[PDB]
């Protein structure tokens, strides 16, 4: 290539404005550039895990610098109840001065906005106490940020690029990515909690220049080679202490209390302590299962390769999957994906209920914030999850290879799969649907009480057998004869069961027919987009209209007009189309988790119990109303500290309204379009002399779809995001 | 109260027993028909200079060829199993 | 000879096996090597069940004890066990499981290192003192006799259980004399349709 | 009750919504002369209104904290009425119409010009295979067992 | 106040120029 | 006058037919058996 | 220039060639098929990738494929 | 190869028609034709086919 984009002379020879856009947008599909080897893409990857690096250990260290510098960490950490943490001052010379007014919030001498990622409540409760420790750290991941940039440009260089076959040594970074970077990091992370946190619960300034001073135990490091471990445990906190005082404070350092420290109403040090020391050592015992260069362990194409059935109803089994595996690359970033995905809404239903920051939860915008956003995270990942799914299935998979394997036998029975997928997003469809009409018709027609509420017997069940005694199953954890209760019944139950029952926090809600019915609405979004993604997946390689399209890849813009048609048949397009759903699941995931957790805040979630039986309930008891005040940020009367959301949200309305432009109208229109501004250019006088260097054309249909596509969601999250703020920190439940 | 090395020593003891004695030629017979590599050829023929497997260290005088990594994972079982039932003992849990 | 008149037999099942009756619904056994161990694993089954059947009740009647009681003296920090009476002075939970763990692991794991089949399932020489394996057509015999005992054994062990769970805390000889008390109002009935 | 609820005949606010409805009902009734039509039609949806809330009580109905039926469908044998049975009668009536159609595409599948028969229906073939969906769990089971169900 | 005063000027006019000349240069070459 | 079955049969009359006979029906059972929430 | 291929399940119908508008394919003597001849693409560079000889072609699968690759302006169809 | 009117199955992986079955119209004889096997269908495919030329090798004759 002679110019733009370096790494692909076809798109450099394009004599259009395409040219550009392309450019930018296959920048980082290294197996598509020119001249390209496996050596070069793995390099290249390596470096570019090294930058994603330094980019995070910069971004933390840009937050903890801007709350040290411009925050209120110290005024937050004296009073946590009743300051709102700073997140970085505000300097727009577009401001006039009620702006200015208004968001002068805490205890700030000027504009400043309120964090609502709780970094507060989580570097308050690991340890840190003033500005001086949050620069500190600040200057530490700057250095970490250095480093891993260093690192990046070294392992580029030719003595420090390693080869394809260190990259191809799956079992030695399994062994070591398990007892080091879970194991050793956990370890060392409940050595953090022991020797700082806990004691910085209790009153006790612990810092590196003392460290070595002090005795994270009375009688420290004794029992743990003892074995009289217990010890560690003899005297928790009590019951009334004080966060961050030595009123009330214990000694013990490993516990398995269970339940919230009652002030904070959050989960205890020693429990998180003892928690992140005991999954260190699974991880490190773990960590010694693959055979490296020591003459024993396992061999992971050994083990996958007896896993085979006899009787052969799966085939060959496993038999090739170390291979294909270990050299796509895409199947590792999808397995990758998946997983990192589930564990992310993982972190959110988790969070939620059963919080680990002092002084948060009692903050409920942070909350809802937190939620939400790693909801809509866990979403994206999952659909790309999906999405290099294909990709593989493509660009690497190799049928011959993988003969009649669970792979190949999966691309068998494909229509089996897409079907039932069909009929279940199908059933859940019609009969969610169907019941939420039914109800509002009962409810237009004044009769409420011939709706038909179904109770969540299943999830009631559950909690009673988790030692909820709402519903009175007494099952299990609620039955009192139970072995399972007497088995832990002076241990973890106390504290526990104390929790579960406790029905002002999040600890596994009570729930009614509403959360049936939305429940359902879920499960309909997983299963549809599943269906998209899945269908998208197997059909990547070819179909009945398209038996050849994995001569094509990835994402081209169809096949033509030919054969009845061919719009959005790619497996791109499929995931394209999967967004959508995405974006409506994990948009009723949130609405239902903010409705209910608004109600809760409120005191009457018998709001919520009554009203989420019927969408009309939905759009004007949790859309309609919680917006009064969201649009009154600004009006003719005057503006408030809200204006910055009700502009947001008007902001991503229209965003996502040009998104529509983008998706609806199509090329050619706009090509011919184009074609008279041209005419229009070389025929006007004075402009004449002025000629572009990059012909003007209408954007490409894919480019299109994914332009348009990005308007969507850029509108949807801002606009949910503005609702959410402000809407919770406009009352602060 | 029970002491804590003769705990340790006797698990160990057991542990190292078991190893050279009652499970040695099954665990040897296991590790001979299992052994990791890529696409057919090990990782070091492929091949990755840190991944050539140590002849130096695995050498040993010993009757059967018990070394100093047989060692290192039953004294680890060993050590594992002995304050497992240290730390076991120690607590007050009653069901 | 088979274990449903009528119906017919497996492929694979001549009846030239000890208790070979041609019962295998889900035809299990249709992999011959895996229907090689399911004859030594039934064998296995069959003979640590008729050792437990009749350590189930006999220290019921004589020792006056009961199968689920004797299990109760562990799971506590007194920890004292008692056998025929006397209490036994290593009967601490630790002990005996650290000796049971390891006895049982070494014989175990020494049947495991046998690899002839038929030795696998009939190993005979030092385990047969009496020498009643040397008559070949002796040995077949006493081969369907034992299979046979053993999976009698094996359903008497599902009995135990099972009214174990119906009647706990109560041992299947009690259970024996309540059924002679009223047959037929002590039955299995109230458990079943009942109540 | 089951779940924590209250039955509906001993539920407060079941009678409270009762007697709201009622109310309603009876205010909007004051204005009309009570021989003509639109009295005797709010008087006509007072009758069915008691009426409707009777039966559900008299049904053994639970109701939650809001005064209105929740529904248990866990197969509780109080409440087979609330799904499982109903749910029998759909059953039955979807694999009749099911059974039926299937009947009418393979009799008209070995044929001239089938598609036809599809876009206009042959009314004589469709009643004559009408009736045969009352006995489809027996049609269809000894279909299954045969092989005549898939290919 | 003082140092925003600079930066953000800094950041939000002369940066993205710079950045938007130098990358039109490039992508025109 | 066979033309003219024969358009009665065609797709759209019949389901009008078919579906309208259905809402008579459910109609009329609603109308004998009216707030059914059980059975 | 986009590229277009023929395989040998071609049967010469001639129908791609009298169905592209901008003279890129043709036909060409064959023992293959009854017709005697073979359709081919000589002149890609002024393909435009509409795909009509695709939409054209008989055969099952097609014969004719258009493999839309390096842009250029001739099969951008820009007038300018 | 098969006689005219002979029930075969389609081997062609990206045949419309591909695991079912067509009835053959007549085979080329001249030994020239890559695709002898003149096939027809009962539905046709995205194109509005109902007819397709196979080889030998692209057709199993089953009843
Ligand atoms: C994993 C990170 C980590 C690190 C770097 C430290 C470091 C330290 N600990 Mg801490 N500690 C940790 C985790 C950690 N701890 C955890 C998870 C707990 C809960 C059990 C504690 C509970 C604890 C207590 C109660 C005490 C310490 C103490 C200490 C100090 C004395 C070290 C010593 O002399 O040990 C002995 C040195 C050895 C070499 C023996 C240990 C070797 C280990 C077992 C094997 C290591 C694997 C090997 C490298 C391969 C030292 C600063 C003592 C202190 O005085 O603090 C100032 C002290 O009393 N720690
Ligand atoms: C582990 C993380 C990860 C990694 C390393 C990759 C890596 C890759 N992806 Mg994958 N993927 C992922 C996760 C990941 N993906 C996720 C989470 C999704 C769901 C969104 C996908 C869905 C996906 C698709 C559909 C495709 C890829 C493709 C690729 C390849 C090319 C990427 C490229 O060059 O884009 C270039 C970069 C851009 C075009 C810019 C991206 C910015 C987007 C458009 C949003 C920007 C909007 C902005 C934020 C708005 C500003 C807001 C403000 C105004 C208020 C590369 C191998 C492509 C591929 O090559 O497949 C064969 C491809 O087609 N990915
Ligand atoms: C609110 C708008 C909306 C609705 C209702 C749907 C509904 C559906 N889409 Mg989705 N879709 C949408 C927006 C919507 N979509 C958007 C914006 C996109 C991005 C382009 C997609 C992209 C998309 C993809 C890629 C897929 C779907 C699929 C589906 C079906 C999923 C299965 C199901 O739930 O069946 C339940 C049925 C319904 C919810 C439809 C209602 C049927 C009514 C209630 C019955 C008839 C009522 C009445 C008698 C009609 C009288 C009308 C009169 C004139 C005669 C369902 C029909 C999937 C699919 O087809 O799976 C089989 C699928 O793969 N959609
Ligand atoms: C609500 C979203 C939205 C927006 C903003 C547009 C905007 C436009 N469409 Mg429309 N369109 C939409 C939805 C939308 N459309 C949908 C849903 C469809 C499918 C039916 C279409 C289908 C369609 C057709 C068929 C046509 C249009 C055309 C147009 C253009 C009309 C000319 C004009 O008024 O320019 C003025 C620009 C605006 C009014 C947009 C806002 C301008 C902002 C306020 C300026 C901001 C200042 C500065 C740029 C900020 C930069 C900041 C940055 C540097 C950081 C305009 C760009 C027509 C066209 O192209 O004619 C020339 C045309 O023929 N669109
Ligand atoms: C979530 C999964 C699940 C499933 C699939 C079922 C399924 C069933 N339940 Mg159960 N139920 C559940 C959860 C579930 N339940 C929960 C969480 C509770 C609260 C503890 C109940 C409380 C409950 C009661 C009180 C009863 C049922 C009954 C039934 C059965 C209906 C009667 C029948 O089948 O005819 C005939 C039944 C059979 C042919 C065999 C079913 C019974 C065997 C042991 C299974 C059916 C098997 C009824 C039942 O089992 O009647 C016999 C019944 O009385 N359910
Ligand atoms: C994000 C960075 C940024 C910053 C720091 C500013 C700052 C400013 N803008 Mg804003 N602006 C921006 C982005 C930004 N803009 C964007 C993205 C848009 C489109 C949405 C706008 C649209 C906009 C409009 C329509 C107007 C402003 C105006 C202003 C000025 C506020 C009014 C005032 O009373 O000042 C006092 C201003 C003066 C006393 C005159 C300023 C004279 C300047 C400082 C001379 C600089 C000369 C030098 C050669 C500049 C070269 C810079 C270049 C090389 C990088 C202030 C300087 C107002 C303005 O410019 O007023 C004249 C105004 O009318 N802006
Ligand atoms: C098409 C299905 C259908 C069926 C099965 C019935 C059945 C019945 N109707 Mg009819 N009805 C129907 C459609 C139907 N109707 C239509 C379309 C109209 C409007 C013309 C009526 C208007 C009507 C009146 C005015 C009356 C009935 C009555 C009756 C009942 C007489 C015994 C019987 C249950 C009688 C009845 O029992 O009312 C209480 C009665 O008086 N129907
Ligand atoms: C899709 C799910 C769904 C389900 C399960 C129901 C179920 C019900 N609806 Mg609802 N409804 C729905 C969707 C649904 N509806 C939708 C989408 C709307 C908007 C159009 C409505 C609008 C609506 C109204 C306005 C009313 C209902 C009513 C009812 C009840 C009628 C009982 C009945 O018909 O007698 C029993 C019916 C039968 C036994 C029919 C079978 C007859 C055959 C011939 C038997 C053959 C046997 C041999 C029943 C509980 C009524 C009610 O009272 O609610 C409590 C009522 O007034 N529905
Ligand atoms: C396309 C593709 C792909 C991808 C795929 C995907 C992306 C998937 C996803 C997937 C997923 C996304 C999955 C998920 C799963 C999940 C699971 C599997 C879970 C489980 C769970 C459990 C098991 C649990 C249990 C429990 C409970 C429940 C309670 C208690 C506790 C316990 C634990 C017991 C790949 C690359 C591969 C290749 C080929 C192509
Ligand atoms: C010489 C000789 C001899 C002797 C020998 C011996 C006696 C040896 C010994 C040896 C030994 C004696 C070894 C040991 C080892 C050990 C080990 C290898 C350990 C490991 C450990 C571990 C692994 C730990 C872990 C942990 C931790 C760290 C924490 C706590 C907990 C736990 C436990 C987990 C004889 C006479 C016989 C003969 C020949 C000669
Ligand atoms: C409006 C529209 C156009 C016209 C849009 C054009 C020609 C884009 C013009 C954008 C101008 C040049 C810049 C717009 C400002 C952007 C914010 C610039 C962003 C640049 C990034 C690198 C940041 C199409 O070409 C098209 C093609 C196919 C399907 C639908 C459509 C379509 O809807």
């Amino acid at each position: 290539a002679l110019r733009f984009p370096r790494f692909s002379q076809g798109i450099a020879q394009d004599p259009t404005t395409r040219r550009i856009w392309f450019g930018i947008a296959t920048a980082h599909d290294f197996e598509s550039h020119d001249d390209i080897t496996e050596g070069r893409l793995y390099q290249n990857i390596f470096a570019s895990h090294f930058g994603q690096l330094a980019i995070i250990f910069l971004w933390t260290s840009g937050n903890l610098f801007h709350v040290a510098w411009q925050g209120n960490f110290e005024a937050w950490v004296q009073d946590p109840f009743h300051v709102r943490p700073i997140a970085h001052a505000i300097w727009d010379p577009h401001f006039g001065q009620p702006a200015v007014e208004a968001f002068t919030r805490g205890g700030a001498l000027g504009p400043v906005n309120n964090a609502y990622s709780g970094v507060y409540q989580w570097w308050y409760t690991i340890g840190l106490r003033t500005n001086e420790d949050l620069y500190t750290g600040a200057i530490f991941l700057l250095f970490l940020s250095f480093i891993s940039l260093l690192a990046g440009w070294l392992h580029l260089q030719p003595k420090w690029k390693p080869s394809v076959s260190w990259f191809k040594n799956a079992e030695s970074r399994l062994n070591h990515h398990l007892s080091g970077l879970f194991g050793v990091s956990s370890l060392a992370w409940a050595g953090h909690l022991v020797h700082v946190a806990i004691p910085g619960s209790r009153g006790e300034y612990v810092r590196w220049n003392n460290f070595l001073d002090v005795l994270p135990h009375p009688q420290g490091l004794g029992p743990l080679l003892t074995g009289q471990w217990n010890l560690y445990a003899q005297n928790p906190s009590s019951s009334n202490h004080l966060f961050g005082t030595t009123q009330g404070a214990g000694t013990a350092i490993l516990t398995i209390l269970g339940g919230f420290h009652p002030q904070t109403q959050s989960l205890w040090l020693t429990d998180m302590a003892h928690h992140h020391l005991a999954i260190a050592f699974l991880f490190l015992i773990g960590g010694h299962m693959y055979r490296t260069n020591f003459g024993i362990g396992h061999s992971i194409k050994y083990i996958l390769e007896a896993h085979i059935p006899p009787g052969g109803r799966l085939g060959r089994g496993h038999k090739g999957l170390y291979d294909t595996i270990n050299n796509s690359i895409h199947f590792q970033l999808g397995l990758a994906l998946a997983s990192l995905g589930v564990i992310t809404s993982l972190v959110a239903q988790h969070m939620y209920s059963l919080p680990a920051y002092a002084f948060i939860a009692q903050d409920f915008t942070t909350q809802a914030a937190l939620y939400t956003h790693h909801q809509y995270i866990a979403g994206f990942i999952m659909t790309g999850a999906f999405a290099h799914g294909p990709i593989f299935f493509i660009r690497d998979y190799n049928p011959e290879q993988n003969a009649d394997n669970v792979l190949a036998r999966m691309l068998e029975h494909k229509e089996a799969i897409i079907s039932h997928l069909s009929w279940a997003s199908l059933f859940l469809g019609f009969h969610t649907l169907g019941l939420y009409v039914h109800n509002d018709v009962m409810l237009a027609f004044g009769t409420p009480e011939k709706q038909i509420l179904i109770e969540p017997i299943f999830a009631q069940w559950i909690q009673s057998a988790h030692g909820k005694t709402t519903y009175g199953f007494d099952v299990l954890l609620s039955s009192t004869n139970g072995p399972a209760l007497n088995a832990g019944r002076n241990i973890w139950l106390p504290g526990w069961l104390n929790a579960i029952n406790e029905n002002s926090n999040s600890l596994f809600l009570t729930i009614g027919p509403g959360d049936f019915l939305v429940h359902h609405a879920i499960a309909l979004g997983l299963h549809t987009t599943t269906l998209i993604l899945v269908k998208g997946a197997l059909d990547a390689r070819g179909s009945k209209l398209m038996p050849d399209k994995k001569d094509f890849g990835y994402s081209f813009p169809c096949d033509g007009p030919g054969r009845g048609g061919t719009c959005d048949i790619s497996a791109w397009d499929a995931f394209y189309l999967a967004v959508f759903w995405m974006l409506n699941t994990i948009g009723w995931v949130t609405f239902y988790w903010h409705w209910k957790h608004i109600t809760l805040w409120r005191g009457n979630v018998s709001q919520f119990n009554e009203s989420s039986t019927y969408l009309m309930g939905w759009l004007r008891d949790y859309l309609w109303l919680n917006s009064s005040q969201l649009i009154n940020g600004y009006n003719p009367f005057g503006m408030n500290s809200l204006s910055v959301w009700a502009w947001m949200f008007l902001f991503g309305h229209l965003v996502w309204a040009t998104g529509f432009m983008f998706l609806i109208s199509w090329r050619g229109y706009w090509q011919e379009l184009i074609e008279t501004l041209a005419w229009a250019h070389e025929r006007t006088p004075l402009a004449n002399l002025i000629r572009w260097r990059d012909k003007p054309v209408a954007l490409s249909i894919v480019q299109a779809r994914l332009v348009g596509l990005v308007h969507f969601s850029v509108g949807y999250i801002f606009t949910y995001a503005a609702f959410l703020i402000a809407s919770t920190s406009g009352k602060f439940g | 109260e029970l002491s804590p090395s003769l705990v340790i020593s006797l698990s160990t003891g057991l542990s190292l027993f078991l190893g050279r004695f009652v499970f040695f030629n099954f665990q040897r017979e296991n590790v001979a028909k299992q052994v990791p590599e890529q696409n057919g050829l090990t990782h070091f023929e492929a091949g990755d200079t840190r991944a050539k497997e140590y002849v130096s260290l695995l050498k040993s005088n010993d009757p059967v060829g018990f070394n100093i990594v047989d060692v290192l994972a039953w004294g680890s079982i060993g050590h594992i199993v002995a304050y497992y039932i240290l730390a076991t003992t120690s607590n007050g849990y009653d069901p | 000879a088979h274990w449903m008149p009528g119906e017919p037999r497996p492929a694979y099942l001549d009846g030239s096996a000890p208790g070979d009756f041609g019962f295998d619904p889900l035809g299990l056994g249709e992999v011959p090597a895996n229907l090689e161990r399911y004859k030594e694993s039934e064998l296995i089954h069959c003979r640590w069940a008729m050792l437990a059947v009749p350590g189930i009740l006999v220290p019921e009647a004589l020792g006056y004890g009961n199968w689920v009681k004797a299990q109760e003296w562990a799971a506590l920090p007194g920890g004292q066990a008692t056998y025929l009476g006397n209490p036994v002075p290593w009967g601490t939970l630790p002990t005996i499981l650290a000796i049971e763990f390891l006895a049982i692991a070494f014989v175990e794991h020494q049947r495991s290192m046998e690899k002839d089949p038929e030795k696998k399932k009939y190993p005979g020489g030092a385990f047969d003192p009496l020498g009643y394996s040397k008559d070949p057509k002796k040995l077949e015999e006493l081969k369907v006799k034992e299979i046979k005992n053993g999976r009698l054994a094996l359903l008497a062990f599902v009995g135990f259980c099972v009214q174990q769970s119906a009647y706990p805390g109560t041992g299947p000889l009690e259970n024996l004399a309540t059924h002679l008390a009223d047959p037929w109002h002590n039955n299995i009935g109230d458990i079943l349709i009942g109540f | 009750d089951i779940s924590g609820l209250t039955p509906c005949k001993e539920s407060k606010q079941f009678a409270k919504r009762e007697k709201q409805a009622l109310k309603k009902l009876q205010a909007s009734l004051k204005l009309y002369a009570d021989d003509s039509a639109p009295a005797l039609a709010i008087k006509a949806t007072m009758e069915k209104t008691k009426k409707r809330f009777d039966n559900y009580g008299k049904y053994g109905l639970l109701c939650g904290s809001d005064g209105l039926p929740h529904l248990i469908v866990s197969g509780d044998q109080r409440h087979w009425g609330e799904f499982i049975t109903p749910g029998i009668l759909f059953l039955y009536i979807a694999g009749w119409i099911g059974w039926v159609g299937r009947s009418y595409l393979i009799a008209i599948r070995d044929e001239k010009k089938p598609t036809q028969k599809e876009i206009i229906i042959d009314v004589p073939l469709a009643s004559r295979l009408l009736f045969r969906g009352f006995s489809w769990p027996v049609a269809a089971y000894r279909e299954l067992l045969n092989g005549e169900l898939v290919d | 106040i003082n140092l925003p005063s600079l930066f953000v000027p800094l950041v939000g006019l002369l940066f993205p120029a710079v950045a938007m000349a130098s990358l039109f240069l490039h992508v025109e070459k | 006058m066979r033309d003219l079955k024969t358009y009665l049969s065609v797709a759209p009359v019949v389901s009008t037919l078919w579906f309208g006979a259905l809402a008579g029906l459910l109609i009329e059972i609603n109308r004998f058996f009216p707030d059914a929430l059980i059975f | 220039s986009h590229s277009v291929k023929i395989y040998d399940t071609c049967i010469g119908c001639t129908q791609c060639v009298r169905a592209c508008p901008t003279d890129v394919l043709e036909m060409i003597p064959w023992g293959g098929c009854k017709a005697k001849q073979i359709a081919s693409a000589p002149r890609t560079e002024d393909c435009v990738g509409c795909k009509r000889c695709e939409s054209a072609c008989p055969t099952d699968f097609l014969s004719v494929r258009v493999y839309l690759w390096h842009e250029t302006t001739r099969s951008m169809g820009l007038a300018y | 190869g098969p006689k005219r009117g002979a029930k075969v199955k389609i081997l062609r992986k990206e045949s419309y028609w591909y695991k079912g079955t067509g009835s053959v119209v007549a085979v080329d004889q001249d030994p020239n034709t890559r695709y002898p096997v003149v096939v027809r269908f009962n539905k046709v495919n995205y194109a509005n086919v109902s007819t397709n030329n196979y080889a030998l090798d692209e057709i199993q004759e089953v009843e």
